[PDB]
RNA sequence: AGGUGGUUAUAACGUUGGGGAUCCACCUCUUCCCAUCCGAACAGAGAAGUUAAGCCCAACGGUGCCGAUGGUACUGCGUAGUGGGAGAGUAGGACGCCGCCG
RNA sequence: GAGUGUAAUGGCACAAGGGUGCUUGACUGGGAGACAAACAAGUCGCACAGGUAGGAAACUAGAGCAUAGUGAUCCGGUGG
RNA sequence: GUUAUCAUGAGGUAGAGCGACUGAUUGGAUGUCCAGAUAAACUCCGAAUGCAUGAUAAUUGACCGAUGGAGUGAGGGCAUGGGUGCUAAGGUCCAUGUCCGAGAGGAGAAGAAUCCGGACCACCGGCUAAGGUCCCGAAAUAAUUGCUAAGUUGUAAACGAAGUCAAGAAGGAUUUUGGCAUGGAUAAUACACGGGCAUAAGCAAUUUACCGAAGCCGUGGGAU
């Protein structure tokens, strides 16, 4: 009578952080993931581990293009 | 595996860093088996700002001097420098070097 | 009994069955069977006690399907043992049904042999049950 | 081959308005095909009692009201999961203008020889047949009269009229 | 086996691993000096 | 143009959400009125709490 | 009959025919720039030859792709009512649509 | 439907998968701004100055497809 | 700060599906094909809700910073989504609400958390909630239409016989879906509609009036 279970780890809280519509300052991080759920697209820019980041102040737009692929860019002026 | 899906790979490689605006427009070049053609391309824009070629104009890489050389004059006038270079699939090597090197040699930083 | 020849994991956690079949309610085969109006687990040997017996009737003139595979595995504790300290003994395979879903059809006989013949059955089975016709069926010619 | 079917028309949509419906006894219903947009209307259990449940092949001949008068076949009739009562009914209007896909039975009509004992049998009970609606059989007859022996006859093996076996040839519609 | 290494040659020094049983020869890289504010070869100790 | 709200259930065991509904509308007390502008900010909160309020 | 973009294939793939004014291509040879065991690829040097193939045009619902209306499942609130509403399948659509340059 | 040294998961075709040529950025001085968060800790990322590598150039490089491979303070050792 | 509306965004749950993958799987013709079908650690798909941001509206003001003082760090019931257990437990472990804890009043005969309802004080005033109106016990032996014959009721099943009422189906017989009853129905100090007792004073339906709380209103008097 035992288990040889009882194990886990800490959750490492991904996801989406400034979503579609919403401002960013330079340097603030978008999206956490693992590999590119996301892709990086004008004037963002992409971490060691596949950290989403602005590059430039103003507007965050999601976009799905070819095989559904999801790009993240901030929309200046 | 057909000549040009090798190509079209190989281009889609250069174009994922070198584009072209308004400013340092983007210098493309096309090389056909007889022929040499360059164009000076604004991506935002999508048009052609300005072009050269020999089909109407030694070696062959003798006259890409020349296709290299008329595509400077046609920038000149339209006020264009510093533009960028894409292979589109091609070595830089040969015509296209001849090419890359008459454009720089004139008035634009290729 | 019925049972998987492998599974991919040992136990498993009981789930919870919601609402009418969706699927399987339709008679494909036969042109007679028999239809759960209840929510249940059906062990294997529910299964085979009901098939031996309608397959006893019908001398051995006719087919029978069983429409339902037992895949759930389920344990139990025992005596003397307390709660927790990780799952039970292993104790078999279970199928879970909802209402709606036919589980034996039958072809072959006529119709009133058909229909005594699902009812043995249908009494070695934890649910109560429903008698279902095809209704392209024609009583004029069996 | 012809049934006689009419309907009241159909106004409202969703859930409220076909769970009204069948309080009155009645099937929620709807015709489409070829030109024009559907038609929604209201048929009655008692009306549509004899075209579903009964071995028989018809083509319908609905008349709704209010609308118009077509002809229509069969498409989709949707049961319920326990009850097992009709709740929807789609039928495909027909023309003869283009073929039609639609399943007719298959008479095995006496048996070859001797016979191996008893056997006789029919395996499949219905052939999908495509062809202008009004070159439809009400059945398909077969004769059996050779290879008393283990033999069988495939789909693909028989030529009828001017119908298209499209019933998933080079497989068995008799046997023994 | 992997063990720290000191590369060296006020002295510049830059700590790095390596595995001593892979790499038996001492390393030797060129690194920034910034005494001298320009590369030098730095050699392990 | 104007709309009278009148509370006629209590808010004990009732979910935070329409407790807080109710105070967005101003009704803190049974059998309490309150008037409004029928516009479709107020109508939503209505129909948020109709099983509670009435229209009078 | 070319180059280069935008639009998430309704755009793709495929099938059967047509095309050589000029273009694109295959094509001929490795002394040179450059390359692999091999000028097959990549590179250079030519126009002696062909539309056979890529390529472009027409037609085709063939494989993929898109896809209703209705009905159903599920569900928020609420204790039968009041709102939201799939997936699959069926009618169908579709052999692209737009810019710039030569 | 393979691979990605190593569990699982997510990712990867312009490959992040496989080859070669040259190289040491597995840089010195750095941290606008964020994620995460009882604290202690953890994570991603500048701008530019100095000097490099690869490249025709544009450009990329402050280690590795990412996420585990760990141990405070006190007390001692070594080099400036 | 909150709630609602509008705009914008990212989802992979419920459901569904399986020639879209992995695993599992039924019957046929015969690896090929035709049907049938499954999953917490399967996904070609995919809601309702929830979440984030901005703007407008309403909101007795409900939010935040600095700084003085705490207590708490044994929880519990119920509903919904689950794991575990035996789809046991007034069991156990989480999540979302809620109430008891720290909450009196009314109904339930008598019950911490079920239904109604948040008690400033007084009153020999009035209107209502849940639930009721033959008597104990406040208010209809009220009106109208059916059902039940079992005192069922007024506060369990597989399986029999179909006792009776309504609406059909096929063609006196069979049968289908509803409603109410009947057998199955079962231990130990004496038993239960709470009791009387009722053939309606039971069940279903519609209608009016009335009764009903510390809820709301009225009158007087205080406090923050
Ligand atoms: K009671
Ligand atoms: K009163
Ligand atoms: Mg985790
Ligand atoms: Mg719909
Ligand atoms: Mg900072
Ligand atoms: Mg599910
Ligand atoms: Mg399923
Ligand atoms: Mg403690
Ligand atoms: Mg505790
Ligand atoms: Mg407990
Ligand atoms: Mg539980
Ligand atoms: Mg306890
Ligand atoms: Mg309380
Ligand atoms: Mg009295
Ligand atoms: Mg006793
Ligand atoms: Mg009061
Ligand atoms: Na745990
Ligand atoms: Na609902
Ligand atoms: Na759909
Ligand atoms: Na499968």
């Amino acid at each position: 009578g035992s288990s040889k279970n009882g194990r886990e780890s800490e959750s490492k809280r991904l996801g989406v952080k400034v979503y579609g519509g919403e401002m960013a300052k330079a340097g603030n991080i978008l999206v956490r993931q693992r590999g590119t759920v996301h892709h990086p697209g004008e004037n963002v820019g992409i971490g060691k581990d596949h950290t989403l980041y602005a590059l430039k102040s103003g507007v965050v737009v999601f976009t799905r293009k070819k095989n559904d692929r999801s790009y993240v860019s901030i929309k200046t002026e | 595996v057909t000549k040009e899906q090798r190509r079209q790979k190989i281009k889609a490689r250069v174009r994922g860093k070198i584009s072209g605006t308004q400013e340092k427009p983007r210098l493309t070049v096309f090389r056909s088996n007889k022929q040499i053609y360059a164009q000076l391309i604004d991506d935002i824009a999508g048009r052609t700002l300005a072009s050269a070629s020999s089909l109407k104009l030694g070696s062959k890489k003798e006259i890409a001097a020349k296709v290299g050389d008329e595509i400077a004059k046609a920038a000149t006038e339209a006020g264009i420098s510093t533009v960028v270079f894409d292979r589109n699939g091609y070595l830089f090597h040969g015509r296209i070097k001849e090419l890359a090197d008459a454009a720089r040699k004139g008035g634009l930083k290729f | 009994m019925l049972q998987p020849k492998k599974t991919k994991f040992r136990r498993q956690q009981k789930g919870r069955m919601k609402g009418f079949a969706q699927r399987g309610n339709q008679l494909s085969f036969g042109s007679f069977g028999i239809k759960s109006l209840q929510s249940k687990w059906i062990t294997g040997r529910q299964i085979e006690a009901a098939r031996i017996a309608v397959t006893r009737y019908m001398q051995r003139q006719g087919q029978v399907w069983v429409r339902i595979f037992p895949d759930k595995p389920i344990t139990k504790k025992g005596e003397g043992v307390r709660m927790g300290k990780g799952k039970g003994a292993p104790e078999g395979f279970v199928a879970p049904i909802t209402p709606g879903r036919i589980i034996f059809e039958v072809e072959g006989v006529p119709y009133e042999i058909a229909k005594e013949a699902l009812r043995l059955a249908a009494q070695k089975l934890p649910v109560t049950t429903k008698f279902v016709v095809r209704h392209d069926y024609d009583i004029q010619n069996q | 081959k012809t049934f006689q079917l009419t309907g009241t028309p159909r106004a409202e949509f969703g859930k409220k308005a076909a769970k009204a419906i069948r309080k009155e006894d009645q099937i929620p219903a709807v015709l489409y095909g070829g030109k024009g947009e559907g038609v929604n209307f209201i048929v009655s259990q008692d009306a549509v009692r004899n075209l579903i449940y009964s071995p028989e092949i018809f083509l319908v001949e609905l008349t709704v009201e209010g609308s118009g008068s077509y002809k229509a076949i069969l498409k989709e009739i949707q049961f319920h999961p326990v009850t097992d009562r009709i709740i929807h009914i789609d039928f495909l209007q027909v023309t003869d203008e283009k073929p039609v896909v639609m399943e007719v039975p298959v008479v095995l009509t006496h048996a070859e020889g001797v016979k191996a004992g008893g056997k006789l049998s029919l395996e499949m009970r219905k052939l999908k047949v495509k062809a202008l609606y009004s070159e439809i059989p009400e059945k398909l007859d077969i004769d059996v009269s050779d290879l008393q022996l283990g033999k069988t006859i495939q789909v693909g093996e028989l030529h009828f009229e001017g119908l298209t076996l499209m019933n998933a040839k080079n497989a068995v519609v008799c046997a023994v | 086996l992997e063990c720290t290494e000191h590369k060296e040659s006020g002295i510049s020094r830059y700590i790095t691993t390596k595995n001593r049983k892979n790499t038996t020869q001492r390393l030797e890289l060129k690194k920034y000096n910034p005494i001298l504010r320009r590369m030098t070869l730095h050699k392990e100790i | 143009a104007k709309i009278k709200i009148q509370q006629v259930r209590s808010r004990i065991r009732c979910p935070k959400d329409q407790k807080r509904t109710l105070d967005a509308l101003g009704l803190r007390k049974l059998n309490q009125i309150v008037e409004h502008e029928a516009t479709p900010s107020i109508l939503g909160m209505v129909n948020k709490v109709r099983h509670l309020v009435l229209i009078v």
